[PDB]
């Protein structure tokens, strides 16, 4: 009885951990996209500012 | 004094060429021929007998060639006791339709900062009745206080709470400077103060002066209204020798206005896009807002952080000019904890065991420690589950959550929002309650019982109520 | 799948330096 | 006096027309009395940065050459005086009686004029003086976030210098210089108040360039202070300088350069920010005996937003400095105060720039703390008393030992005593939350009763076997009698 | 010679107008009237007979209109056997306070690169004695070695150890180019070589020449010291048919110095912020530092990795110019393994079973593979637990940890830091020890026994000491 | 969208002034600036083509004023001024629920409330997809 | 590297033109543009020093055109045109597997498939390090 309960609980817990990881990676991917676009924009702005100052 | 013809009009930057006698920088140039006074502030001596100026009102209708007359002095505002109870604009004109402000003396908007030998070193604790502030980040009397927060996080609610809890009892005068905020907020505050009696429209018992530079104003005006409120506060600090409470709203707007005009002032943009003189102009403004040996000014300045980002140059630079810093966080507001003060980010300079007291210091540090440990365990919780933690760790998590809930406090200005009556908690009760929570006396109580309560007695009463 | 998507590699848990990396190090 | 006419005065930048004999980097005097520095010599105009408010300056003003490259009044008459970037006293105690002026932009000592770091630069902080020792002539960076305690570390070192300064030997005497860049006047005043209540002002020169002070002044302040320290360094005396907020000097350079129309680069910081910080820190050196044997120690402070030490200016300054003291907010709010991340904090030993007595306990303390850090990073206890629980208990004991209060520098012998008490396992049985009480009580007991022991430790510089036996007796006896 | 006049002094970029014939680019201009020697190297022909010049020293004191002469040649440095044991500046001036450097031959810092038909195709092996380098990323005699690393990772210590192990043994002369480094380290190296005997102040048997431009120097000077040092090395390669060892510290400073002056020179910033002429200038410098058919130059260059980001343009470009690369990882240094060579990032062109031998190649690849598998296993560990892995997984983890510990080798130059005596491991012993550990012959020994040791004989011997002290 | 960027820039102000008639004349009006985000994009285009230094997200620094001056005109005038109203319902389109972006936070800092609509609820069939937790009205 | 930037810029075109001879005369040819990224760097150096307006990563806007007018010359001509072929194997060095960078994106878009190599596989025993999943052939 204990072994079956333990295995079922382990399966459920690992599934829940996977779900939590999925939510976290979704949020982190959104953050990553925003940051990447920001980096590209920032380097563009720096280069433009350098060009205009000349 | 001297008449100059407008040569160029770009946005709020007006290029005026004076035939003779170039007005000195930071002088007030008055445009002739406009229905309402449009004052231009000399910003740069471009050369060829031409001065570039920043407008303090709309530039619509200006024509190339229109005459501008120098005033010979920087923008001056009515200053004195008569200002109390009156609403003023950037240039000092009364905007309360109550009549002209008949002050005996007029002071200049721009002035030098108090010198090093005039600074004061006294530090006392200004109890605000707010648990988070009074315990973790006590506010100093006569010190510069900053409320950092993003969009819709509780900055103006908190500053209203500070006005209600402190300004009403304050024996001295006060000045509320509205820079770049919604006008309806000003109208509410004006009528609210009238009802409370702080602004009396019958006799000169008013204790608060209002200067407003709301977001409807052009960028040039929003970059100087804070200086106007600072000047009217300075008069009370020095000439009258009376303690003042300078409440300013969104000082960030002062910097933002500078960025908008910096582009038109012909300056190479700095990082992000702000003006290259951000640190210098911000310091020039902030350094004047300081307690001196003549008088004390307790400055409560709300500082908006763009995109809830504190690494932005504007909020980042403001940190150095504040004794006590309160950082509201959107995530804390998302969880429901109001006020959204970040327990581990807000700091203060009077949080010294020889100043605030050993007991208070120990309690605050312990609360911060347990919350920090909970933050350190957040990742393990979020993935594995609280089950995969030590029973000791579960105790830290359980206690920390109770502390986070107890940090929340119903606010008097938030009664009309939440429906719960505000609870002004004395400092001693906050310290004792957090002692009790840290020790474990109220571990049996549910964590929900600690949410939106006053003293810990209300928490236990709510816990019993949750039957 | 599509190469553009961020791809993880072996050791990322420890490379992050977060709680899980520290747990692996101590364990 | 070859003079010029101000064509344009804007935001502190004066494009003076004339000054055909003006030297680059030479101070010039305006009609109003404001002094400026010529930086951008152009074919038709001279870009001058005013050292003050530019409102007084107007187009058509006459700018007169001073005739000298910008220099600062230098000497030992500035000790105890709060001065500005140009050496003008702001303490209101009277004119400074300096007879010598030294250029703010002098070159650093070369390869030959320098010798290996030998003398220990005690800070009074247990963690600094034990795990990241700083020697005289070594540039150590107090890097960290906002409100982390970098200024606390610097001022604590300043106060610690007293016990040597009030002595007799001039070798140990270390005059201090605090350069405040961007800090508000109230903060600088509070620092001065702390120094003058601990009677440390007598040997400190507080150069102050606050936020109100112009960007050129804030940019020049570090070089001014460095030259003032160079006075002592080149005369055989030993000096210490703390460039508080060197990052604020970087923003001042950025403003000055951009307003001078110099094109921007990374984060709009001018491309020569690396040189801006390099030429300043390189001056700090330990002169050889032929050159007087003096030393200049530098403790620059850098604020890192969100603890990103990979940012431009932090990396630039990190590369220059010999070692870095990392202050982390998480440690501060976890109770480790000072919040020195001893794992990541690194400091070149300064070729044995730590006293032998300190070394003996510090080596074992470092090894034990490293092992404790490696093993106790789980918080998910399962069951190995002999291996782990023994190690982590000792680690907790040593961490509590490292914890120290503010404005209370400890003498090196007292640090040796307490670190001895903790590292020999004598405090392993002591309660982890009572370790601090034991530290304070034991410090007091030693200082009062066994002051001769401290004197012997200090005089010898090394804990011999006999002194070790005496320490064994003292610690065991007090530990037994610690709890009544 | 066509005496010019200064028309502008902005930063280190000084513009001079030549009324007479304009000096060709890269020629050296001497400013007259200065107490010391200030050399301006022509960078651009702006026009109107005006040359934009980068100063090789401080620009303070320059006044518009000051006379500037033309040398007529690129910066010429004293070069020859007489430079050995002498410290010289970018402009070839003795900075050791030992009198003038009396060399009968002068050479310009700027010169053309060796031709394609002059390239050598041989690939030998240089046994430094470091277990990590010799096994995983063997250095080659004459090849271009690169010590990639961040700040405080071990670049300077490693390069000094390489000098101690190789340069001292090597009969041929060596040159050290301190490009943009700490002045303290320069003095430390100078004194260390004096007592070590590599530099003899009394006799004329010195075997190492020193060219130093520290970070105290202006940006212009820090961009040509590498050229001066490599010119000296080239003299020790072409004029004298000898093998030379060029040790340069922080070549990155060569690229960084250009970034500090490109904006004033008038160039639109390139990505991140480096000069648009990054790769071209870096190649122009690096191609000169090669082993021609006339002579060999084994060059070890330390490369600072800004913010530990190898993707940064400065370290990224230099990767193509180096035959053998050794990347120092901070994370390994945090673990304590010194040297902090990254076993799975360091590469060498001679890592070929035909060249290093089948056994050497097999052992090295096995070590790298087992460390990769350990990296893979760590992720599993973080979730499952160490007491949950299979026995094969536990065995792999144990062996990988043992190998990682055995990679660490105490250095003689690091005796002051670590406290352990320095050790030098022969290549055969390194291969044998790592092969034995891979096989598992020393699985019974604790991991601690393999840390900070020399050969596996020291490794097993240490274990016995711990058991005696158990 | 086919219309020029200057036209898209002026459109909100043109609409507001028309409602200002009702507000000033003792009448109540409702102005809906749908897609103010696109007005921000048009203003960014105008500024960048005017070589104005871009800020965060390439938006010009005066983008906050662009929306503030428009939204502030919406007000409930008192009895002495006719007692009119100009209730305003601006619309800002977030990307992947980025309510912390420049234009979203700017408009939130101006408006007296927000009604947050969620794509999760919209796909889950809860229409209208009003997030009551985040929706607030001063 | 010692060769001036224009030479590095023209090298791929010269090699392709040399290859076209075989393709245009009924002979099959293969060209390997090793480090096409370095050619883009040389073109960027030329363009920026020529003051041509910059773009993302300072690469001139026409860098996509620079690479396209080179890789498209690779073709399999029909029987009437000789039946020759000019196979192209460009090489692009990604930085930390950044296949979304400017030059990688351009070259990936132009090419008819890629052969992705991963350093993880190279040190995992998989030599060659061809990642079968990412590698594709149109
Ligand atoms: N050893 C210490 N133990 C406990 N608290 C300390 C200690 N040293 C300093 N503090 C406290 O930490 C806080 C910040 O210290 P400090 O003023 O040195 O920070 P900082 O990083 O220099 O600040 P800023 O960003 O204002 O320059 C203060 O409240 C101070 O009292
Ligand atoms: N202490 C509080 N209790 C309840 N609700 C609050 C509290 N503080 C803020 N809020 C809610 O969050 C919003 C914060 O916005 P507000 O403070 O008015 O402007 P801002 O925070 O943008 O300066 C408020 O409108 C209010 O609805
Ligand atoms: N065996 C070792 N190899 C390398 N560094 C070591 C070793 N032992 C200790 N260290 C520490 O690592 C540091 C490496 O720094 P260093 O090489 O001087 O600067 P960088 O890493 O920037 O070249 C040394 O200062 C030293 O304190
Ligand atoms: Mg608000
Ligand atoms: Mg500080
Ligand atoms: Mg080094």
């Amino acid at each position: 009885e204990s072994t079956t309960s333990e295995q079922s609980a382990r399966m459920t817990a690992m599934d829940n951990a996977s779900k939590n990881a999925s939510e976290m990676i979704d949020k982190l991917t959104l953050t990553f996209n925003r940051t990447r676009q920001a980096v590209i924009t920032k380097e563009l702005i720096e280069i433009i500012s350098g060009a205009a100052a000349l | 004094a001297a008449t100059g013809r407008i040569v160029a009009v770009i946005g709020a930057v007006v290029d005026v060429q004076f035939d003779e006698g170039l007005p000195p920088i930071l002088n007030a140039l008055e445009v002739q021929g406009r229905e309402t006074r449009l004052v231009l502030e000399v910003a740069q001596h471009l050369g060829e007998s031409t001065v570039r100026t920043i407008a303090m009102d709309g530039t619509e209708g200006l024509v190339r060639g229109q005459k501008v007359l120098d005033s010979g002095a920087p923008i001056k505002i009515p200053v004195g006791p008569e200002t109390l109870g009156r609403i003023m604009n950037v240039i000092g004109e009364p905007i309360d339709e109550r009549g002209p402000i008949k002050t005996k003396q007029f002071a200049a908007i721009h002035a030098e900062a108090p010198e090093f030998m005039e600074m004061s070193v006294e530090q006392e604790i200004l109890v605000t009745g707010i648990k988070v502030v009074d315990l973790l980040a006590p506010y100093a009397k006569g010190g510069k206080i900053g409320l950092f927060g993003g969009a819709g996080v509780g900055k103006t609610v908190l500053i209203m709470e500070l006005i209600n809890n402190v300004a009403k009892a304050h024996g001295g005068y006060s000045v509320f400077a509205g820079v770049g905020e919604r006008t309806r907020e000003g109208n509410d505050l004006y009528h609210e103060m009238i009802e409370s009696g702080v602004i009396n429209l019958k006799d000169a018992t008013s204790k608060v002066a209002l200067v407003y530079g709301q977001m409807n104003e052009p960028p040039g005006a929003r970059a100087r209204v804070a200086l106007t409120g600072l000047t009217v506060a300075e008069y009370f600090r020095d000439q009258e020798g009376q303690d003042v409470l300078l409440f300013i709203d969104n000082i960030f707007r002062f910097t933002q206005a500078g960025s908008e005009v910096s582009a038109l002032l012909g300056r190479i943009p700095s990082a992000v896009g702000y003006q290259p003189t951000l640190a210098t102009d911000m310091g020039t403004m902030q350094e004047r807002i300081t307690t001196t040996k003549k008088g004390s000014i307790t400055s409560v300045q709300a500082i908006y952080v763009p995109a809830d980002d504190l690494t932005d140059p504007a909020p980042a630079t403001t940190f150095a000019h504040l004794d006590a810093t309160t950082v509201l966080s959107r995530a804390i507001a998302e969880l429901g904890i109001y006020p959204a003060v970040d327990p581990l980010d807000s700091t203060s300079r009077i949080m010294d065991p020889n100043i605030v007291g050993s007991e208070h210091y120990d309690v605050a540090r312990g609360v911060q420690k347990i919350l920090q440990d909970y933050k350190s365990l957040q990742d393990i919780i979020a993935i594995l589950g609280m089950d995969e933690l030590s029973e000791e760790d579960k105790l830290t998590v359980s206690r920390a959550r109770k502390i986070q809930r107890f940090l929340s406090q119903p606010f008097q200005v938030a009664e009309v929002f939440t429906g719960h009556l505000g609870k002004l908690v004395p400092l001693k009760e906050t310290i004792k309650g957090f002692q009790q929570i840290l020790a474990g006396e109220y571990d049996h109580l549910p964590e929900q019982a600690f949410y939106m309560v006053g003293p810990i007695e209300e928490a236990v009463a709510k816990a019993d109520k949750l039957a | 799948d599509t190469p553009e998507g961020v791809r993880s590699g072996a050791g990322a848990v420890r490379d992050a330096g977060g709680a899980f990396g520290k747990k692996e190090q101590a364990d | 006096e070859e003079t010029g006419r101000v064509l344009s005065i804007g935001d502190g930048i004066a494009r003076v027309h004339g000054l055909r004999n003006v030297q680059a980097e030479e101070m010039v005097e305006f009609s109003s009395g404001l002094k400026g520095m010529s930086l951008n010599l152009e074919p038709d105009n001279v870009g001058v940065v005013v050292f003050g408010n530019d409102k007084l300056i107007k187009e058509g003003d006459i700018v007169k050459r001073t005739g000298a490259i910008v220099d600062v009044p230098v000497g030992e008459e500035l000790l105890g005086r709060v001065v500005d970037a140009l050496g003008n006293a702001i303490d209101g105690k009277g004119p400074i009686g300096s007879k010598t002026r030294r250029r703010v932009g002098l070159k650093a000592p070369g390869i030959i004029p320098r010798i290996s770091v030998r003398e220990p630069m005690q800070t009074g902080i247990k963690a600094v003086d034990s795990l990241v020792p700083i020697g005289r002539g070594q540039r150590e960076l107090i890097i960290g976030d906002r409100q982390t305690g970098k200024t606390s570390i610097a001022i604590d070192t300043i106060i610690n210098q007293k016990r040597f300064n009030d002595g007799t030997d001039e070798k140990k005497k270390l005059y201090c210089i605090y350069v405040a860049i961007g800090q508000k006047r109230s903060t600088v005043a509070q620092l001065v108040k702390r120094l003058t209540d601990a009677d440390a002002m007598k040997y400190t020169i507080v150069v102050s360039a606050t936020a109100s002070d112009a960007a050129p002044l804030q940019y020049l302040a570090p070089y001014s202070g460095c030259s003032m320290g160079e006075y002592f360094r080149d005369n055989g005396k030993h000096a210490l300088i703390i460039y508080d907020d060197l990052s604020k000097q970087a923003v001042a350079y950025r403003q000055m350069s951009l307003l001078l129309r110099r094109p921007p680069g990374r984060e709009a910081y001018p491309g020569d920010v690396f040189y801006l910080h390099s030429r300043l820190l390189e001056r700090a050196a330990k002169m050889n005996d032929a050159f007087g044997g003096g030393s200049l120690t530098a403790l620059p402070v850098i604020e890192t937003q969100a603890g990103d030490v990979s940012a431009y200016i932090p990396t630039n300054v990190i590369s220059i400095t010999d070692g870095q003291i990392f202050l982390e907010t998480e440690l501060f709010y976890k109770g480790i105060r000072p919040a020195i991340n001893v794992g990541l904090s690194v400091s070149r030993v300064g070729s044995a720039a730590q006293t032998r007595a300190m070394k003996q306990v510090a080596g074992t303390m470092k090894l034990e703390l490293a092992q404790y850090r490696e093993v106790a990073a789980f918080a998910q206890f399962g069951d190995l008393d002999a291996a782990t629980q023994q190690l982590l208990s000792r680690g907790v004991r040593l961490t509590e030992l490292l914890k120290q209060g503010q404005y209370a520098p400890m003498a090196i012998e007292e640090q040796v005593a307490v670190i001895y008490a903790g590292v020999r396992g004598y405090l392993d049985k002591l309660e982890p939350s009572k370790i601090t009480k034991f530290e304070n009580a034991f410090l007091s007991h030693v200082i009062s009763q066994h002051q001769a022991l401290l004197g012997k430790i200090r005089a010898d510089g090394k804990i011999s076997e006999e002194t070790d036996a005496k320490l064994k007796e003292i610690v065991t006896n007090f530990l037994a009698g610690f709890e009544a």
